[PDB]
């Protein structure tokens, strides 16, 4: 349940350590964003020689929650920490590797690159 | 201009550029790659905007500490430029950066004469045949006597070293260099390099040196008729003689002298032909020996791409976007994205040898000695690296360093070969440190990433070694010298993040007794679950050191009970663990204790009763005489030049030390057997090397001990 | 397969295939690979498994943007197929591939008729002579009409258009053809290639086939007897009719039909087998007349490898780690790896004709202008073209395409010859790119290497004309059409690291005098040192046009000091030349000024302050009286069908165009003759293929300046 002002942490290259929340796409009034929700997010901490700097507004997708999630079949997934990786118009990753789980609700949203990238996809 | 992708290692070389502590390395480096047109103009070590000086190690030393590596092409020919570390506390990185070339490049400056660590370091280059090309740096100088660098570089490393081009300056700025061979000037005046005939100003002392440099590199060559040729008044033809002096200074014979102008640009295309043409191939040079995994030697492979996979790894680091930048030497075979290669550690048996005392085989680290483990990996995306960034390599042919991203468990050095065909290349020897120095957590958590922190440094650093003592419950690391300890505790409080501070080394002590003695131990003690009550009397006698600890009893009637001797045993066995001199008792060795007489009790003996009665009787019989300490004296091979024995006798002699003998270790050096209390020896290796300038080295071993003096 | 090695002219076959936009050229090469058995499968354009749509451009845009060459031998024939795009936008390189080629093809679908865009292509291909066949494809559209098609090129064409291949199908997959000459039906019902007599279903329609392509033929054949012979009944013998086909289409006097399924492969052997036959040899083909380097025309060599050495680039492309891939068209001689050749750029003076603004002759980039330029270049392993694969050639013998890689300067269209007899073939016809496209570097960076980039650039696309404007100061690229200018931006913002940013085009205006005027300027500063004190007072008056820049003297008394006069001059010019218009003036030319009287200080009176006073006085006089700005006309010829006169003529009303009078450029298209304000003509092309279903061509060329209305 990732919203307005919520601090995501990065799983990508990109240089980005932390994120800010400012929109959550796919609908007006939409509040709240799971795994595979795409977001609008801003830049709070990164690598000095990153190609991603401070203050930019940037889009990306939810990852991981700490909030549980149910599933079709009746079980349900959570995580210790909410992430996020940055994407571009294309629904591609700007980085090259990712970093941790990610949940399998990314296969049906067609984040196929994240899907195939994740060390593990649960 | 074109990126330098060869289709053949023969069109490939490697040369890893060597000379002292800011000798010009990086700077000749520069100037090269601009002549072959990669960077626009050439960096200065100093400003730090080198493509070799980009490390905050190496910027803030103001000099080269860890190797970098640079891909050039001239007329299709690619050359890899290799700076190395000029302190010989990163050694273990140059004798890498050599394992990892044919050839070796003495970067020197003409106002400096020839110091010992350039000696031994040529030594170095020496004896693993390795061949080698002078390079005078540094003619700008006001000192500059390229002259007199040449003499002492013919002197010192022997005949075959002999001038190659004849420098041409005012003496302030040289403003070109004269071809021998070509008989031809080049001129760097106007600002464009002029091969033009000389003006003759010169023109006898010319052909002579053309005479002296045909009949060394004849005497290196094969047709026995040229000798006979070139002194019976023929003139021996310029492609020829050129294609002799390649032959001799590929096959590690001959040593040409080349001066260089890196800030003014001269002698930089030539030397760039002479690196093209004369020196030593990949496939020509002597590859090292392969070993097959299982400890068996194989036959060396051939530098052929179409080959068996084979290439060992020359560097290892982390990055957090990129990937582990492991440098990887290809030596044998193709090496293409996707493939799984065999990641051997060295399979360290074959590099046990050498050394000196720490076997020093694979990557070092004490807790992790000698790899000699197994594991194929697949490879990610092949890399040149050029500094931080990296050029994308889609095919890379055998002969050429290249870094190879998300590799798991590479380390430096590991040979990396097919999976179907595991392979084991000879790696390099590497100067196992002799400098220890103990680290302290700032707490438990810090810690308990400690062991992952120093097993991947470690992995980085194949030349430092990290020691754990459980005899003094500390942990050690051994680093060189006093840079090279810097940049590892640099590394590891920011790779890792690693809050420690530096402690004293503690060695370990033992304490025996030094005369004989009774004890009487009586125990009350009655709690509120079963009570305790046991008396022991016991007898304990100095023993000789090694005799380790005993126990005689000879109760007489069954007064204690049988099934409480291994309670009151053990007590007295964890009393003089923790010793019997004050708080601070140390380890209480080679002693005999004598039980004899005690008394029961119908309910109150017990397990806990006894044992500290005897631990109180422990106490009593060491109350009575006196404990003498004892510290280990380790036997030490002292290895000095023939000429600086005498300052090791006077030294030695001011660190209470005896002498054994010095047998020479060779035509320079000398084996000095003695042994030496351990105190002496936490510090005997920087010391020693500073005084050796270099030419140190000596290995410690424990042998017994000896009383306080 | 094998490589397709060619070791005579004769036996080497150069066919450009060329028609409209996404005519399925790809897939007929394609098939026809597959066919030569190089391709195991054939591949898709849709799926992007073609060899030709390689290139990211081509599968970006869907379809065919540059044109790509593609190597085959048949019957001990080999055939260099010459693929090109089929949008008008990219005619340049349809010309440059129709120069390097001795004949012409043009692919076109069953299913849709010629195009104006495919006429004009037929009237380029015409006017070098060349010979031309059409080739009927796409025969699986279910709408793909052979008869229909074929009547039209029959009727449009002229009677020299006849079939010489008819189709036996079901009017949704043809399975198979009926061949004319040979009386033989061929079959792919079942999947295989069966040659056999026609069942008779068609022998009336065939039997007068026949008899129309023989009459077709023997009268293009010398035996004149020969339509007697058959008008008289004697049957004409099968190879003898072939040989007048194939003699008179080397001729370029016949333009056969033959129908190809490129999807299902039927058609395939027997069109490779008329190539191999019916097509004219290099031998046979009017080879182009080689000029010397000094303009003195020369005897055109014979097509033969032991000739003197003449040979032509024709295509260059950037790649980042092969580097230069250059396409060279051998006509005569041997070229062989290793040697040195002669690089003749063009020649410029057979190329310095016309050209418009940029004055475009070879290769532009303005640094570059003008190619000209003559080297002599060492060429490494020769190569042949197969996607990005370079299958090596031992040698290059005369009347072949190879492709050179490592090639410094070499560029397209350069003449490559023997160093000892350097040679100039004529050069092609280049289309004057007339939509200019400014643009804006993002850095200096960037702008420093926008004239190598540029210059780079139009080496690959000789058709692409590049002029910076020294008035605006502004970098222009005059492109073909949308597409074409996509492709130039783009290859210039990632082959060469330009950052530029497309900006507004600036058409440069002059300003004058409307009318006479006088100004008074005084220029007084105390500053720290020595004062400033001159009045000047000049009279400025209107002259003609073209008049330029006249003083006239009257001061009386001197006042104004004689030597300060000439200052007062040059700040007039100097003002003039910075414009009197605001901030944005442009240079006044055509005005008079007369200083008649003026002020100066004893102390204070200086050279610049003079200066400054008159071209103060000159700003007051701009501004006493209107300022007439002089805006250029160009020239457009434009070539537009006769039903379109009216809207053509009605939107240059709405354009401001003056008519100048309407040619009859053709029996269907009349040639309109105006002069056009340069504004006006800054998106004329765009709209003018609008206006015309991009049969609008037009040519421009600056006439004069006129003031704005
Ligand atoms: N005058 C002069 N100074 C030089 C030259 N080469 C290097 N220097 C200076 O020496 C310092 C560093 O030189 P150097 O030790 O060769 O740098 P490095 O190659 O990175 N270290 P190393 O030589 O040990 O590999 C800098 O101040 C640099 O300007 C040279 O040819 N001439
Ligand atoms: N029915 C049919 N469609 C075809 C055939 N060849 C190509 N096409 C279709 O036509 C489109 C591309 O044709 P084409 O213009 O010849 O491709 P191109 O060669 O890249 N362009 P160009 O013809 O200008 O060289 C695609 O949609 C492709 O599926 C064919 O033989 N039959």
């Amino acid at each position: 349940m990732i919203q307005q002002e919520s601090r995501l942490k990065v799983a990508d290259n990109t240089g980005a350590k932390e994120i800010l929340c400012i929109r959550v796409l796919g609908g007006s009034s939409r509040r709240y964003a799971g795994i595979g929700d795409v977001i609008v997010a801003t830049v709070k901490d990164a690598i000095p020689g990153g190609n991603v700097k401070r203050g930019d507004v940037v889009k990306a997708v939810v990852v991981r929650t700490v909030k549980e999630r149910r599933r079709a079949d009746g079980s349900y997934i959570k995580f210790d920490e909410n992430a996020a990786v940055i994407i571009k118009n294309d629904n591609d990753p700007r980085g090259t590797r990712i970093f941790g789980p990610v949940g399998r609700e990314l296969r049906e949203k067609k984040f196929m690159k994240i899907v195939s990238l994740a060390p593990e996809v649960l | 201009g074109s990126v330098p992708t060869a289709e053949r290692p023969a069109a490939i070389r490697n040369v890893a550029l060597v000379g002292p502590s800011g000798g010009g390395k990086t700077t000749l480096v520069e100037a090269l790659l601009v002549a072959g047109g990669v960077l626009t103009r050439p960096g200065s070590v100093a400003d730090g905007s080198t493509v070799c000086d980009f490390d905050e190690a190496e910027i803030a030393q103001q000099r080269s500490v860890s190797l970098a590596l640079a891909s050039l092409s001239h007329n299709g020919i690619k050359v890899n430029l290799i700076d190395t570390p000029g302190y010989a506390d990163f050694v273990g990185e140059l004798r890498a950066g050599l394992r990892a070339a044919d050839c070796a490049l003495f970067v020197i400056a003409a106002n400096e004469t020839i110091d010992e660590p350039t000696k031994t370091l040529w030594q170095e280059c020496n004896e693993v045949q390795m061949p080698r090309a002078v390079v005078i740096t540094k003619l700008d100088h006001p000192r500059a006597n390229y002259d007199a660098a040449l003499t002492a570089a013919q002197e010192a490393f022997g005949d075959k070293v002999a001038p190659l081009y004849f420098p041409v300056g005012d003496g302030e700025s040289c403003k070109g260099v004269v071809g021998l061979l070509t008989r031809t000037y080049y001129d760097y005046s106007g600002g464009t390099h002029t091969a033009r005939p000389p003006d003759g100003s010169h023109d006898a002392a010319i052909a002579e040196l053309r005479g002296s440099l045909i009949e060394g590199v004849i005497e290196e060559s094969e047709d026995e008729t040229l000798m006979e040729r070139y002194l019976g008044g023929e003139e021996i033809d310029e492609a020829v003689l050129i294609a002799d002096l390649e032959k001799a200074v590929a096959r590690a014979s001959f040593f040409p002298v080349i001066p260089v102008c890196s800030q003014s640009g001269v002698g930089t295309l030539e030397l760039l032909d002479i690196i093209s043409r004369g020196f030593p191939a990949p496939p020509e040079h002597q590859l090292p020996e392969v070993f097959t995994p299982q400890g068996a030697p194989r036959k060396p492979l051939s530098c052929d791409p179409d080959g068996p996979l084979l290439a060992e790894v020359v560097k290892t680091t982390s990055d957090p976007y990129v990937g582990r930048v492991s440098l990887v030497r290809v030596f044998s075979g193709t090496i293409r994205p996707d493939a799984t290669v065999h990641v051997s550690g060295h399979f360290s048996a074959f590099t046990d040898t050498s050394g000196s005392h720490g076997a020093a085989a694979a990557a070092d680290g004490s807790t992790h000695s000698h790899a000699d483990h197994d594991e194929d990996e697949r490879i990610g995306t092949l890399s040149f690296p050029l500094g931080k960034q990296q050029r994308p390599a889609p095919t890379v042919v055998a002969g050429d360093i290249c870094a190879i991203g998300r590799l798991s468990r590479a380390e430096t050095g590991d040979t990396l070969s097919d999976k179907t065909d595991p392979l084991v290349l000879r790696p390099w020897t590497m100067p196992d440190p002799l400098l220890p120095i103990a680290v302290a957590p700032r707490a438990k958590t810090d810690e308990d990433k400690l062991s992952v922190g120093l097993q991947r440094l470690a992995a980085e650093d194949p030349t430092l070694r990290i020691e754990q003592n459980p005899e003094t419950h500390q942990i050690v690391l051994w680093c060189m010298g006093e840079a090279h300890a810097a940049v590892v505790l640099d590394a590891l409080s920011r790779r890792y993040g690693v809050s420690v501070d530096t402690v004293e080394l503690r060695v370990p002590l033992r304490e025996t007794f030094a005369g004989k003695a009774t004890g009487h131990g009586r125990h009350v003690k009655q709690s509120g679950g079963h009570g305790q009550y046991a008396v022991c009397d016991i007898e304990v006698e100095p023993l000789p050191e090694g005799s380790g600890f005993e126990f005689v009893d000879k109760v007489v009637g069954g007064a204690v009970p049988r099934q409480f001797i291994p309670s009151v045993e053990k007590g007295v066995r964890a009393q003089m663990e923790k010793g019997v001199t004050g708080e601070s008792g140390y380890p209480v060795v080679d002693i005999r204790v004598t039980l004899f007489d005690g008394k029961a009790h119908s309910v109150d003996s017990s397990d806990f009763a006894f044992q500290m009665a005897g631990a109180l009787a422990l106490r009593d019989a060491a109350a009575a005489t006196k404990i003498n300490l004892l510290e280990p004296v380790d036997d030490v091979t002292i290895v000095v030049p023939d000429d600086l024995v005498g300052t090791i006798m006077g030294d030695l002699s001011g660190r209470r030390g005896r002498v054994l003998g010095t047998d020479k270790h060779d035509a320079d050096r000398t084996v000095i057997k003695a042994e030496i209390p351990e105190v002496e020896l936490v510090r005997y290796a920087i010391d020693l090397r500073s005084m050796s300038h270099g030419a140190g080295q000596f290995r410690r071993s424990f042998a017994r001990y000896e009383p306080m003096p």
